RNA sequence: AGCUUUGCGCAGUGGCAGUAUCGUAGCCAAUGAGGUCUAUCCGAGGCGCGAUUUUGCUAAUUGAAAACUUCCCAAUAGCCGUGACGACUAGUCGGCACUGGCAAUUUUUGACAGUCUCGAGACUG
């Protein structure tokens, strides 16, 4: 099998500088 | 399907006009376009959660004989800070979906 | 009364070609433009300048995006045994629950498939 590749967002993110899980 | 198709439906023909300035055109396009040939709707598109002007709008225009004019006058005329690209509306709503696919199928 | 000729206007149905179509508050022109077969004859536009691949609609392609008021996690949606609860006399029965199994003659993992004859039989593998 395959999943979609869980991908996530550079720009306009309205967050932390960090990453989210 | 989104409750607001149904403010300038008046079998009036809307004019599809995109190339519209993000920071401006709020109501600088009803401004220039109320000179011809009287007071009409124009609305422009503005997405919530942002106040983002998406830039492409409509205008409704009571008779195509204006609308043809209105058009070939303001074709890439400088409105706001950008030249408008004008077309047709199309209003793909259900009503016409459903009967363009049982057209294809004929 | 029909038949018919010429010119113009409006439409419909076909064919042909895109090295040509158009404009001319510029000039010249039947009081003669233009004459390289062709001349006591013929007879209409020419020159210069300017524009050039309309529009609506549809299809294909490029790319992250080609212009108009979504993905993921958790849980819910037959029988034989076993554990309790319960019921009836160690045994039996009913419902519930889930911690193993359900292709080897009595069933649920296939004696089926092909053929021929007038609802019924025969032949072969």
């Amino acid at each position: 099998v395959s999943q979609k590749r869980k991908y996530r967002q550079y720009m306009n993110r309205k967050g932390g500088f960090n990453r989210p899980l | 399907e989104d409750p607001s198709l149904l403010e300038w439906d008046a079998d009036d023909f809307r004019i599809f006009c995109g190339d519209l300035g993000n920071e401006v055109n709020d109501d600088i396009l009803a401004r220039a376009f109320s000179r011809f040939p009287s007071f009409l709707k124009a609305k422009v598109i503005r997405d919530k959660r942002t106040g983002k002007t998406k830039g492409y709008g409509f205008v409704s225009f009571k008779d195509p004989s204006d609308y043809v004019r209105a058009m070939r006058e303001m074709n890439g005329k400088y409105v706001g800070s950008r030249p408008i690209k004008l077309r047709k509306s199309m209003w793909k709503d259900r009503n016409l979906d459903v009967v363009r696919k049982k057209q294809k199928e004929k």
